[PDB]
């Protein structure tokens, strides 16, 4: 059954803590079992460690902007106000992944590459994606009158998830005309897959406590003058 | 029985509520006033009427069914000339009018804007219009669409004295024709009171 | 029980690419405090706000 | 009501907001100048350049035309159109869009000629660019209606619309400078001609739908 | 009265949330990042093109920013500030402009260390194009500003008052990428700055003379 | 001698001559009606007073200098809300009224709001507010300003009677002092017809 009146905020905030505490839990132990214990690569040695760095905030770039893209449609065809709202509560976190996975990238190619921008698949199809990110959230914070910002919003999200497997494809494309190819496809080591799906997983749990904290802000904001709050 | 009806509309915007719990029927021949002052949501409900906006909670009915569903049927029988007048400014007065005609135009046109009072204006652009003027070309329309249902928002925002008496002339003979007027002023009619219905925003 | 690197900060924190590997760690630890704490003090901050406009 | 009567309306509005429409022009002429005086007496670069910078300058004119696609409506008459004409508003969007594109995306592809002299290419590098050209801007129109029906509202002519609909564009400028690339080796198009008609074909039917949805946001 | 509270209007109406300052700093990301996907990832090449490119982006983004400066103004409250405001209209014009230059002009300023790096540009690079960005952004609204005054103003305009916007602004990017690509020739570039010193005071001591002029012309 | 005072002003649109020597002077205290129909020149007028607008052959005289010879002598005393109201809808009631103040303490600027009818909607954008409380922001500038001389062009478009009744009321009494209020309405005021001299289009 699915109510969801403002008691969605003591929702919220009943699942804050302990998902908090176990994803604070998870990120240590799985950047304690990288940085430190788990193996090296033998090629560009302890430059692979950037590995737990980096692939979880690409995965879940795009895990965010999915979810995004299913809570606009949510909202969208059974018209939910807060299914809206959900929008704008990940859309900051999915633009903070996507800048961090632009940064460890870049700072993982300078050894290799020699400079802090080389123009590959990997950086540019997470670069297209943080101009969308960027582009809703400059949406959502554009509208004076809310209730409108959130179905805009889900438009353009929905517009977006539309063409993000066509522009995923492009540019894996058009890395393929210009340099022939990439380097080569980055292989993975059994002593250090364990870690690297610690990682992925504690940033799952952050992403959720992350978003479950903006939800209540955003649902205070919108309704900053029901008498329900009169706490 | 019920060309238009009201299912119980609710608007309500932050901390204030429009209107709560509102049903009224209209049939043929009923000439309807919306009753308020600056704060009350007559163009909301008016919006709400026409469907342009979808009520919070409600459904208004057109002949006994809901606004989406009859939405090509219901246009064809609808008149809406809102605060802004809805007329593209560049153009002269004659294609603005034009557009909104479907068949004999350009015989019809000229006629019409002869009734509004714009006899010689027909050619002019619309920019170079007076800011009465410009409401005579939208209130054009009283005298060439055949729609039963005419929901007018201020049509006397600046028209003359002789005007205003014009336009409640038409929309009085509109009426025993089988005509719904939905009307929203500030300046008082110039018509007994048992001709107007007045309903309030409670 | 086994590290990677045989001893402290003399072997750690330094593997041939301590400036790049770093980098990265500072400049993921940065945006995500931030956000943690933007989103703590918007919330009591839009607490604050609901007390102030009850005068 | 009928779809011809609002192409035609909007073709006459248009030719009568001269200055605005001609702005485009010039600033695709002036980037498409300017990199060939940028780069001096030197052919081979130009060659490699040149699709990639005719592209970007019509890109950078069709984000300029479409301020006006919606902007001198909400005004005065965004509505009358969804809360009239029988005609669905999909319907409505299109005939828009397509009277758009007859003042937008038309005149640079007039100019095509002019400009495949200007950049020294050949008869087969100018066919090559006028098809991409007419596979293109009609997608690009297609691609805009949804970003200026969503900022309608805001009355922010400038650099939010130019951050909203530009990642959008980003596969077809991809696919057209490799066409036209291809086109400078002589060597058969037909696979880059295909994937803009599909786009095209894509984005022409949902596109109406969706500048609908948002316009109908806009408009409470 | 009190023309910086006309300057902090103007910055207010631009911007309304600490977020949205960010705006054009996107917008020249993504326009920046328009032409490599079109000419290619080549890091040399782009060198070469860096002067065009960035100058693109700055005449695009001052286009763009110039609509809103009047034409928004002209439906509600353009005037208001020849009837009132006892401060002589020319004052009023430069508030206008300096508005525009920091919601334009500052931005790709702010962002000149990052998109240095992007296209490759080194220091001395990067040098002369903050001091081509700082002595010539500005004018850009100042000479722009003329043109726009008559076009978004003048009824029954026809296209001739196109031609003082965008064919006015040649001179400035002519010289300015001559300066940059002097600069990467590692030349002497103080013959082309002294130039751009001149068009700034002369231009910014004329300008909102000649645009107040247009304004009361126009307005009439 | 005295304040403005059009001398043998001439101003005609497209061929015909709106009006063709207007010579009358305002002194201290008069509260005048400029009557015409709905396309004579009302607002050109307006305009023409203002020095908005050059006269076509004529010229209109401020204390004895034109208005292009003083510009600042003028423009501090002086108080003009045309057909459009001139406010920045996507501001708030209060910065929108905060930039036409004095210095804006922000202390009188809510006390005007209130004053004017408008209390409540002090901090909602403009834009939001419904149609004449959009005018109500515009018309909430004649409690702050110390202008002695009003050119108020159709102030009662969109106000119900109340705000009518109150605008009335304080143009009324700003004009016993020392004001000067020269109005374009086609409501007729409620004032006893002695206290306005109306001057026609000739
Ligand atoms: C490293 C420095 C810090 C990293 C950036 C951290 C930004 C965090 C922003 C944040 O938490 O606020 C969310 C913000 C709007 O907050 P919200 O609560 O929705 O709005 C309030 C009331 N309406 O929503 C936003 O504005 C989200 C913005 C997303 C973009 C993030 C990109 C990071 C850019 C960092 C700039 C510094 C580095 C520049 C380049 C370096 C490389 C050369
Ligand atoms: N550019 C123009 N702007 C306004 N009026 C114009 C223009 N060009 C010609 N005119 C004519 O000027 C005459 C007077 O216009 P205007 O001053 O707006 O009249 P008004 O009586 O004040 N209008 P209103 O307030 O609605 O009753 C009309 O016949 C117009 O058509
Ligand atoms: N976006 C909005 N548009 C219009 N009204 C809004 C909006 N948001 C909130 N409102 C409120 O809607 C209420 C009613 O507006 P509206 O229905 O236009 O009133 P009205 O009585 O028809 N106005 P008026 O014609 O001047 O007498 C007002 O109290 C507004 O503040
Ligand atoms: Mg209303
Ligand atoms: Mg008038």
């Amino acid at each position: 059954q699915l109510a969801i009146p403002p008691r969605l905020y003591q929702i919220c905030g009943w699942f804050i803590p302990w998902l908090a505490i176990a994803s604070v839990v998870v990120l240590t132990v799985g950047w304690i079992w990288g940085f430190g214990f788990a193996p090296a690569d033998y090629q560009q040695g302890n430059s692979y460690r950037i590995i737990y760095l980096h692939v979880p905030a690409a995965i879940w770039s795009m895990g965010i902007y999915a979810s995004m893209a299913v809570a606009a449609f949510i909202g969208l065809v059974w018209q939910m106000k807060m299914a809206n709202l959900a929008v704008a509560a990940m859309a900051p976190i999915g633009a903070v992944f996507t800048f961090i996975a632009l940064v460890t990238g870049s700072a993982w190619g300078k050894p290799m590459w020699g400079t802090w921008w080389v123009w590959d698949a990997r950086l540019t199809s997470e670069l297209v994606l943080l101009f969308l990110y960027v582009g809703v959230i400059a949406l959502w914070h554009a509208f004076d009158d809310r209730r409108l910002a959130g179905r805009a919003a889900g438009i353009l999200v929905l517009i977006g998830v539309v063409n993000l497997p066509i522009i995923h494809y492009s540019v894996e494309w058009w890395n393929t005309l210009h340099q022939g190819s990439t380097r080569m496809q980055q292989s993975i080591d059994p002593a250090m897959r364990s870690p690297l799906r610690w990682s992925i997983f504690g940033f799952l749990l952050l992403s959720a406590t992350l978003t479950l904290m903006r939800m209540r802000n955003l649902i205070l904001l919108m309704e900053k003058r029901r008498p329900w709050v009169s706490e | 029985m019920g060309m238009l009806e009201a299912r119980e509309l609710l608007c309500e915007r932050d901390e204030r509520t429009l209107f709560s719990g509102l049903s009224f029927t209209l049939n043929a021949g009923e000439w309807v006033q919306i009753t308020g002052s600056n704060g009350a949501g007559k163009t909301t409900l008016l919006r709400l009427l026409t469907g342009l906006s979808r009520p919070d909670a409600g459904e208004v009915l057109w002949q006994g069914q809901p606004l989406h569903q009859v939405r090509d049927s219901y246009h064809q029988n609808l008149l809406w000339i809102g605060h802004q007048p809805g007329i593209k400014t560049r153009l002269t007065a004659l294609e603005n009018l034009h557009f909104y005609h479907r068949d004999g135009d350009t015989a019809q046109c000229l006629e019409a804007l002869a009734q509004a009072g714009l006899a010689g204006f027909e050619d002019i652009p619309v920019n170079q219009l007076s800011a009465g003027q410009q409401r005579r070309v939208a209130l054009a329309r009283l005298w060439l669409t055949r729609a039963t249902l005419w929901i007018l928002d201020e049509p006397f925002t600046a028209i003359d004295v002789n005007g205003v008496d014009r336009l409640t002339q038409r929309m009085a003979q509109h009426t025993e024709q089988g005509g719904i007027v939905i009307l929203t002023t500030h300046q008082p009619l110039n018509v007994a009171e048992s001709k107007i219905r007045r309903i309030s925003l409670t | 029980m086994t590290p990677a690197f045989a001893s402290w900060n003399e072997f750690f924190a330094m593997g041939g690419y301590a400036f790049f590997v770093w980098l990265a760690v500072v400049m993921t630890v940065i945006p995500l405090v931030v956000l943690v704490v933007h989103s703590v003090m918007q919330h009591r901050a839009i607490l604050r706000g609901v007390a102030q406009q009850r005068a | 009501m009928m779809f011809w009567r609002i192409f035609r309306l909007e073709l006459r509005v248009a030719f009568r907001h001269s200055a605005e429409i001609a702005n485009p022009l010039w600033f695709f002429l002036i980037v498409i100048t300017l990199f060939p005086l940028s780069i001096g007496p030197e052919p081979q670069l130009l060659a490699r350049i040149a699709p990639g910078i005719i592209w970007v300058a019509a890109l950078l004119s069709s984000l300029l035309a479409l301020e006006r696609l919606f902007r001198d409506d909400l005004q005065d008459g965004s509505l009358e159109q969804l809360m009239l004409l029988p005609l669905p508003l999909p319907a409505v969007v299109l005939a828009k869009v397509m009277a758009h594109w007859m003042v937008t995306g038309l005149p640079l592809l007039i100019l095509s000629p002019l400009v495949a002299m200007l950049l020294g290419m050949d008869v087969y590098g100018w066919q090559v660019m006028a098809l991409t050209l007419l596979l293109g801007t009609p997608t690009l129109g297609f691609l805009g209606a949804p970003g200026v029906a969503l900022t309608v509202g805001l009355k922010r002519g400038g650099v939010l619309l130019s951050i909203l609909v530009l990642p959008l564009t980003i596969p077809l400028l991809i696919f057209a400078t490799a066409a036209m690339d291809a086109a400078s080796m002589h060597l058969p198009v037909d696979g880059y001609l295909a994937i803009l008609g599909a786009l095209l074909a894509g984005t022409a039917t949902l596109s109406p739908f969706a500048t609908a949805a948002a316009l109908r946001i806009s408009i409470q």
